[PDB]
């Protein structure tokens, strides 16, 4: 069927969510772009630019009012009247992230908050920050915007979590229609707004080093791959993600095998997971 | 007459950038670049366990996180007095080197190539300017599209190479103070080499030739974008444990002269930047980051770094010009066949053609070929099974600086530790050197100056403004942090 229109707006992000998506294996990113979604606005990869790109998004948004998917990456900084994140200019008027989310948010079918920054505030909201970095769901709620939000956290997320959540939504909408479908998606979210197919299992309880943890056999150097990584700082016990199984980058490694888990999918990342290299 | 053109967002770069240019008689006569998003990593970092920095700093930029990882762990190594085992030094080079390949391929195909190639008739490849100045034949345009598609797989493979010893990508887990967290095994070195062969073949057979071939249809693009013709390299990729030798050696080039690099000569100005006036003109060892988003006259969150007063550029052109390596065999051949140019070493292109819009794309392609030999050497040098890390105690009081070359140019991190926590952390990154605003004397940043003279014969289709910007491969996450 017709591929749904998607707009990708970045606030205070590092583009990691886009790069991680480019690493999708099955389906490939080429297949995602040509067969799964219609990516109508994405400043990192799109052909056009500037006010023309903004106006193209606005034209599509009007035609597909209530029907487009809005991907928000990065936190939304509210201090200084939104000035810490300007994403565009049209009609000689700057467009802050705050402005853009107030414009497009109410008219999206759903907002997909991709990455921990967008989902929960993340590093831009961490101790020492001063931009009023705000999570997407909080920002929308504070502004009376009732559009459904799905959180797909991680710093960055795995591509399979992003693509897979889009497919969850597509399957549900095919079966139930748009409103009924999104209701079925909301039913498989955990209390932090994360889809349970990807975030419903604990790293530690599924970890291949759990036996060593139970025995108290702890590695004292990173390069000791026999012992548990808990003394080196592993946050697996407090982390809900399926990295132990799908692993990263085509299955070639993952954080616990290589070093430690830093709990990047969790709402308290980074401060509640720090220091990273001690328990 | 004058026409002023604002472009926000500049697309097919990383991050948030506005460009505003003044056009008169068909050419750019003035320019201002505005980095529009700030996070403030330098203040977020304060108070933390210093070892956390090598994770936190990567989130400055998900395109070049291995560069920040590397600069951070080098700074921490110095501050902690960590002696990285030889095998860990080489393992780090394999992790970081693989992202140079990813980043250059990403940049040419997925960011830049649409400047010259028409993509298929669906978003995000349309709509675009009605007169996009796309000059390639049906056949050569199709090769561009086919290679863009192939390059999506190749850059993904490069990230698999990064992850083999780095854990995952974006945002490696595998570099820490004291070395690398995972000893390479025979089995995983076979996996790295197999992927590397595929990337090598793509670089040699497709990427380097396509840059010269497209360039030969855009010869006018070698005659504009010179700017200051001034470059910086701070050195990168330690080739031994003594630190006396690097794949890229440091140097400065300005006003037709080579000079040594002295980091004490770096100062960051803020008159035209959104930061407190009293923080202007500081060397990074005494750096301060105090945002002032309402300050009159300012137009960017990027500070303005100057080297002994000079506005310099960084990146593959800078490194290739400073180091002047031999050109690739295919580059030499296509320079002769397609341009009528006889060249052996990079400087044989001449200053004008090297420091140009298209010359920057050529430099990046040549550097990618150059990096193949470096990675091949590291694969021969590495020893399966040999330890890659030491586990040093956190100091109560210390300082350190890490210098390296990110794919887009020179990067340094400085850290000061007091009471076992980060007291100050300062970052001076590549796109900071390229995409900065005017300094306190009114001297333009490198890209601002390189925009001067860019042709705009059609103000309704001013395609060459962002083409010039994209030649520098900007990432504003890095620039502002
Ligand atoms: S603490 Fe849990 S068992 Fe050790 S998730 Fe981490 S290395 Fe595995
Ligand atoms: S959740 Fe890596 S740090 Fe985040 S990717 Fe920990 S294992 Fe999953
Ligand atoms: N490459 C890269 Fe990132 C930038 N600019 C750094 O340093
Ligand atoms: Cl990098
Ligand atoms: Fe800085
Ligand atoms: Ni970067």
């Amino acid at each position: 069927g017709e591929r749904p229109p998607v707009f990708w707006l970045q606030g205070q992000g590092c583009t990691g969510c886009s790069v991680t998506l480019l690493n999708s294996v099955h389906p490939s990113i080429a297949d995602v772009l040509l067969k799964v979604i219609s990516l109508e606005f994405h400043p990192t990869v799109m052909a056009w630019e500037g006010e023309h790109a903004i106006e193209h998004m606005r034209k599509v948004a009007e035609k597909f009012k209530g029907k487009f998917f809005l991907v928000i990456e990065g936190s939304v900084p509210v201090e200084a009247d939104g000035k810490y994140c300007i994403i565009g200019e049209a009609n000689h008027h700057e467009i802050s992230m705050v402005d853009a989310l107030k414009e497009f948010g109410p008219n999206a079918a759903a907002v997909l908050a991709v990455g921990t920054c967008a989902a929960y505030g993340g590093i831009p909201a961490a101790e020492g920050s001063e931009t009023g970095a705000t999570a997407v769901s909080k920002f929308l709620g504070d502004n009376g915007i009732k559009t459904p939000v799905v959180n797909i956290p991680g710093c960055p997320p795995h591509p399979d979590w992003i693509v897979g959540t889009v497919v969850l939504a597509l399957d549900a909408i095919k079966k139930n229609g748009l409103e009924g479908g999104l209701a079925e998606v909301v039913k498989v979210l955990d209390s932090d707004g994360r889809p349970t197919p990807f975030f419903g299992r604990n790293i530690h309880e599924n970890c291949p080093y759990l036996d060593k943890y139970d025995e108290g056999v702890m590695s004292a150097t990173f390069t000791d791959k026999v012992g548990c990584r808990y003394d080196l700082g592993c946050k697996g016990p407090m982390t809900m993600a399926d990295c132990f199984e799908r692993k990263w980058n085509g299955g070639v490694n993952w954080c616990v095998q290589n070093a430690v888990c830093i709990g990047c999918v969790e709402p308290d990342f980074p401060d509640g997971k720090s220091p990273f290299y001690q328990a | 007459g004058r026409t002023t053109i604002a472009i926000d967002p500049v697309t097919r770069i990383e991050g948030h950038l506005k460009a505003e240019v003044v056009v008169e008689n068909g050419k750019v006569v003035d320019a201002r670049l505005s980095g529009g998003m700030y996070r403030g990593f330098e203040t977020i970092l304060r108070g933390r366990d210093p070892r956390d920095a090598s994770q936190i700093v990567q989130r400055i930029c998900g395109v070049c996180p291995t560069a920040h990882s590397t600069a951070s762990v080098l700074a921490l190594d110095e501050a902690f007095g960590a002696k990285v085992p030889n095998n860990g030094r080489i393992t780090r080079n394999l992790i970081f080197g693989a992202n140079y390949l990813q980043s250059h391929i990403l940049h040419f195909y997925h960011l830049s190539a649409q400047d010259f190639v028409q993509g298929p008739d669906t978003a995000p490849f349309v709509p675009r300017f009605p007169k996009s100045d796309l000059r390639l034949s049906k056949e050569l345009n199709k090769a561009g599209v086919d290679q863009y598609i192939e390059a999506l797989e190749v850059r993904r493979i490069c990230h698999e190479m990064v992850a083999l010893f780095g854990g995952r990508m974006p945002h490696v887990q595998g570099q820490v103070v004291g070395g690398a967290t995972e000893i390479p095994t025979k089995e995983k070195l076979v996996e790295y080499a197999a992927r590397f062969k595929k990337v090598r073949d793509f670089v040699e057979q497709k990427y380097v030739p396509v840059v010269y071939t497209i360039g030969s249809k855009y010869k006018d693009m070698f005659k504009v974008g010179q700017g200051f013709k001034a470059a910086l390299c701070v050195g990168a990729f330690p080739l031994d444990n003594s630190g006396k030798k690097h794949l890229f050696m440091p140097g400065v080039y300005a006003k037709g002269k080579d000079m040594p690099f002295d980091p004490s000569k770096i100062k960051e100005y803020v008159k035209y930047s959104w930061f407190a006036e009293e923080t202007t003109g500081l060397n990074y060892k005494e750096g301060k980051t105090i945002p002032a988003p309402d300050k009159a006259g300012a137009y960017s969150f990027v500070k303005a770094p100057r080297y002994d007063g000079l506005s310099l550029e960084v990146g593959p052109l800078a490194r290739m010009w400073v180091n002047n390596p031999e050109l690739s065999p295919v580059g030499k051949k296509l320079l002769k066949d397609l341009f009528g140019i006889s060249a052996k070493k990079f400087r044989d292109l001449g200053e004008e053609a090297a420091f140009s819009l298209m010359g920057r794309h050529v430099a990046r392609a040549e550097e990618t070929y150059y990096m193949l030999g470096a990675i091949e050497g590291w694969l021969k040098e590495i020893k399966a099974g040999e330890d890659t890390v030491v586990m040093p105690a956190v100091p109560a009081s210390a300082e350190g600086t890490g210098f390296t070359e990110a794919p887009r140019g020179s990067l340094l991190h400085y850290v000061k530790v007091k009471d076992s926590k980060i007291d100050n952390y300062q970052i001076v990154s590549a796109s900071l050197w390229n995409c900065n605003p005017r300094d306190d004397m009114g001297q333009r940043g490198a890209v601002e100056e390189a925009l001067i003279g860019i042709p705009v014969d059609d103000i309704q289709n001013p395609v060459n403004v962002a083409r010039l910007i994209r030649a520098f491969d900007p990432x504003l996450g890095c620039a502002v942090h």
